[PDB]
RNA sequence: AAAGAGAGUUUGAUCCUGGCUCAGGACGAACGCUGGCGGCGUGCCUAAUACAUGCAAGUCGAACGAACGGAGGUCCAAAGUUAGUGGCGGACGGGUGAGUAACACGUGGGCAACCUGCCUGUAAGUUGGGGAUAACUCCGGGAAACCGGGGCUAAUACCGAAUGAUAGAGUGUGGCGCAUGCCACGCUCUUGAAAGAUGGUUUCGGCUAUCGCUUACAGAUGGGCCCGCGGUGCAUUAGCUAGUUGGUAGGGUAAUGGCCUACCAAGGCAACGAUGCAUAGCCGACCUGAGAGGGUGAUCGGCCACACUGGGACUGAGACACGGCCCAGACUCCUACGGGAGGCAGCAGUAGGGAAUCUUCCGCAAUGGACGAAAGUCUGACGGAGCAACGCCGCGUGUAUGAAGAAGGUUUUCGGAUCGUAAAGUACUGUUGUUAGAGAAGAACAAGGAUAAGAGUAACUGCUUGUCCCUUGACGGUAUCUAACCAGAAAGCCACGGCUAACUACGUGCCAGCAGCCGCGGUAAUACGUAGGUGGCAAGCGUUGUCCGGAUUUAUUGGGCGUAAAGCGCGCGCAGGCGGUCUUUUAAGUCUGAUGUGAAAGCCCCCGGCUUAACCGGGGAGGGUCAUUGGAAACUG
């Protein structure tokens, strides 16, 4: 993070665009199927892609109107 | 107005023949969309608030956060809290316009009265909101005069109630005094809409 | 020692005090008291004052300013401090 | 008058206890999808990090230095409207919240222990002399900030004198208090003052008006000091302190005071939490809550502290002084290498940090400031405009009619249902929008000219009041209004098993994935993705972060301790808490009346003003274990 803070994040949708030294938005929120992971990356705000072929809920997972 | 869809989806799935008389009812008096005429379900102490809320909120056609912002000036007010809510309800410049015969539902009267067609006291009102007082007039400022659509509207309108008094040689209404919940819609649970709000 | 004029209501819509303040301290800041209102907007000015509070500030030393004067000479308190001043 | 909602989850089923999660409200908020307008507000919460560029505090010719027309000599030209020394202001106004756990703040008092320019009123006076100095001009050092020397000259600049103390001493009289002491008056001696400038009249001498200067006394204003009470975490922080504690003399300050000095004694504070560590500006107030309470100090108002870091003093009524001075420290810049200049936590703006915050705009028209007699100058205060759906309020994307039901999607028990009066058609309007025009308030003035009346005068001039004449707009052709055209240019987000409002089909098959919880996904999925439908809200809708509620889950209001967490293994006992019956007395607690105060703005009630609302204005009410004082004596003392 920006304090150099080892976080383990969740990442949601279907498909991604990530890899590593990538700049990521971490945003609130634990799962608890991971027993360490306890917040969820942001899909459309910065380096991080949104998701292709989405028509519900599209205001997350970060894709625009079709 | 606020909301320009389908006016009989509404009154069909809330049960009542608001705005007007059994007409949107006559036929397939069950919910809109492909369930309704299938089967139902049970309803809850919830579902009957919403439902009273609803009843209220589209049979005078004012959007949701106007809504609460009367029933808490209402609350102000000394004497019952559903019928001070209702009567200022029916203090509306719409309603008077509606009930007064100049129109046939709330539509007509909110359009007619956000172009300015009447006049209160010789001072044009664009807006729908506006509460009456007792010994306000209302006019049409020639501005329709001859129009067909009002002429075709004080034709079908029912009466007027005993509350208000129009004569039609000037167009001139004013609110004799104050109205009682007994001349009312009574369609309607009064007790049941400040309970929802309550929670 | 000034017998003040304190500006207030909306924009495009002031609304005015007459009050007595020090003229070292902020216009809409601390004073020491309210005499009166004066209103520019209606064309009939709408002016209210003490003019008993005002008489003895006039006596005390408290100079007011141009529009305060007009005022209080409109509403007689100047003809009247000039009358006690010969008297 | 006010007066409080619950649901899921331990089991094969129960009932209790108990935690976890959810349903609501609020942001200086951020992110995602989306986006029409108007009014009123808000916008570096992080780096008190570093700062390009421009502007933010100057003004007085009524105290001492301009071009033109133009006396005079076809040629040059005398007198008539414009730098600096000196006075006032720079201590106001504006910005930040670093530091500070303390008389910093709130509240209530005391100063017989104090100061105060300008403002107002009153009583007296503004009488006489001197020596200079900038400016200016020569000589030098000069890279440049600028330094020295010689000469010359003014003042409302500076310094003596005449006279004048309710200033110091000495005394007396009378009246008094809260101990020290206060008030009125009288006597003798010793000290302390001034400045003139613009006019009028007269004789011109004089006299006089306005603004000025010196002393004294009151008012008003702004400050200074002292005190009772009140508002945080840790005892896994127990002793701390030595000018400290008190006294005798002295110095110092506007004033009291170890504020400071010499001498004398060993004191002082602390389990009613001293000392120490950590965090933090304080309040009116804001959010929530049935209330008691809990959280916070965004905007605005009041007080306090700071101005790159640390220390100090001068001038001044007021500073130990944001845009003043000196020294040291870090950084930036110029240098001829000797040496110099700077401080945006002012208004805009740049870089960096951030998940995150705006134009290098207009005007002194209004209000208020500084200077001046006035015109007038300055005012990034302030009045306005620009950006950002950041918040509240308001309006629109049409209205009526239009069918066993256009066409086409979704399904079908493939007869049908559904979108749905929703469409086309039909009749109508222009709130918005486009085009063309009329178009306010905010403005009171100040000054200037006449007037009428007063005080003053020998008379004026002038002064105070009253009545008229003339002049002044950044916003801005802005709000607003008038006409013609147009259904056309204007709807999205989340959700649908239960909590909780709202279901069908297809695809997938413990994979893809969803998720706040119960948990769903292994071939018939109302929970995963999509399509149709439905529900909520609406130019907004969802997600996250923080606070309150639900939470009686710190229980005074309002819980408990046999077996669920919870009675020390027991005793003796200091401090503390509580205490049988009756009488008299006191008013510390208790209850009550009156006086003063608890600023404005905010919540609340009643009235109004904006076409309504938001918003704005007037009046009222509320809020204290508050100071003075008068009452009652049942109860505790
Ligand atoms: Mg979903
Ligand atoms: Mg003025
Ligand atoms: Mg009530
Ligand atoms: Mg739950
Ligand atoms: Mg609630
Ligand atoms: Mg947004
Ligand atoms: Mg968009
Ligand atoms: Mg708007
Ligand atoms: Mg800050
Ligand atoms: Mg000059
Ligand atoms: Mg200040
Ligand atoms: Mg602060
Ligand atoms: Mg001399
Ligand atoms: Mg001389
Ligand atoms: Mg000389
Ligand atoms: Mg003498
Ligand atoms: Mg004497
Ligand atoms: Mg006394
Ligand atoms: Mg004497
Ligand atoms: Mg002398
Ligand atoms: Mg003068
Ligand atoms: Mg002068
Ligand atoms: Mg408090
Ligand atoms: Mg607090
Ligand atoms: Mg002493
Ligand atoms: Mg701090
Ligand atoms: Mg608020
Ligand atoms: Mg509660
Ligand atoms: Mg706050
Ligand atoms: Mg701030
Ligand atoms: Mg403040
Ligand atoms: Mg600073
Ligand atoms: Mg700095
Ligand atoms: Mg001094
Ligand atoms: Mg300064
Ligand atoms: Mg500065
Ligand atoms: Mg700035
Ligand atoms: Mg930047
Ligand atoms: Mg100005
Ligand atoms: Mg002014
Ligand atoms: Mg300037
Ligand atoms: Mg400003
Ligand atoms: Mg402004
Ligand atoms: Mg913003
Ligand atoms: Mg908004
Ligand atoms: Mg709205
Ligand atoms: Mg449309
Ligand atoms: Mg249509
Ligand atoms: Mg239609
Ligand atoms: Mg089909
Ligand atoms: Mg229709
Ligand atoms: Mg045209
Ligand atoms: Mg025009
Ligand atoms: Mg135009
Ligand atoms: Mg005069
Ligand atoms: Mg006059
Ligand atoms: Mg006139
Ligand atoms: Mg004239
Ligand atoms: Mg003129
Ligand atoms: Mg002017
Ligand atoms: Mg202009
Ligand atoms: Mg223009
Ligand atoms: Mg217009
Ligand atoms: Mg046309
Ligand atoms: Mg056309
Ligand atoms: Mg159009
Ligand atoms: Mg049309
Ligand atoms: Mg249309
Ligand atoms: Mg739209
Ligand atoms: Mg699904
Ligand atoms: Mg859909
Ligand atoms: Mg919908
Ligand atoms: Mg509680
Ligand atoms: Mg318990
Ligand atoms: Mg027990
Ligand atoms: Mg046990
Ligand atoms: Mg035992
Ligand atoms: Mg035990
Ligand atoms: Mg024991
Ligand atoms: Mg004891
Ligand atoms: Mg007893
Ligand atoms: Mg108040
Ligand atoms: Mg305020
Ligand atoms: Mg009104
Ligand atoms: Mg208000
Ligand atoms: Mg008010
Ligand atoms: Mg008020
Ligand atoms: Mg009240
Ligand atoms: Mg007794």
């Amino acid at each position: 993070l920006s304090n150099g803070i080892e976080v383990t994040a969740y990442i949601p949708g279907i498909g991604h665009n990530l890899q590593e030294h990538s700049v990521v938005l971490i945003r609130g929120g634990r799962v608890k199927d991971l027993p360490g992971v306890r917040y969820h990356i942001v899909r459309g705000a910065l380096d991080t892609a949104g998701v292709e072929n989405r028509g519900q809920s599209r205001s997350k997972y970060g894709t625009k109107k079709p | 107005a606020r909301y320009t869809g389908p006016s009989w989806k509404v009154s069909r799935r809330l049960g009542i023949s608001l705005s007007g008389t059994g007409k949107e009812l006559e036929r397939r008096p069950y919910a809109p969309g492909q369930h309704g005429p299938t089967q139902r379900k049970k309803i809850s102490e919830y579902g009957l608030q919403q439902a009273e809320k609803q009843k209220l909120r589209h049979m005078y056609g004012l959007t949701e956060r106007q809504f609460k912002n009367t029933f808490n000036k209402a609350g102000k007010l000394q004497g019952k809290h559903g019928e001070n809510f209702m009567i200022l309800l029916e203090q509306r410049l719409d309603n008077i316009v509606y009930r007064l015969g100049l129109a046939r539902t709330r539509r007509a009267a909110r359009q007619l009265v956000n172009h300015g067609h009447i006049t209160v006291d010789g001072k044009r009102v664009d807006i729908p909101s506006y509460q009456v007082s007792v010994g306000q007039v209302i006019s049409v400022r020639e501005k329709s005069a001859k129009n067909s659509a009002i002429a075709e509207s004080l034709e079908v309108s029912s009466f007027v109630p005993e509350y208000v008094t129009f004569d039609a040689e000037t167009l001139t209404g004013s609110l004799n005094r104050l109205p009682e919940r007994s001349e009312l819609a009574a369609e309607i649970n009064e007790a049941f809409i400040v309970e929802f709000y309550s929670r | 020692v000034k017998i003040r004029l304190k500006r207030m209501g909306s924009k495009k819509k002031p609304f005015y005090r007459i009050v007595v303040a020090d003229s070292r301290f902020p216009r809409d800041g601390r004073s020491i008291e309210t005499i009166g209102t004066y209103n520019p907007l209606l064309d009939p000015v709408e002016v209210k004052i003490d003019e008993e509070a005002t008489l003895k500030w006039m006596h005390n030393g408290a100079k007011p300013s141009d529009t305060v004067r007009n005022l209080l000479s409109r509403e007689g308190i100047m003809e009247k401090f000039h009358n006690q001043k010969l008297g």
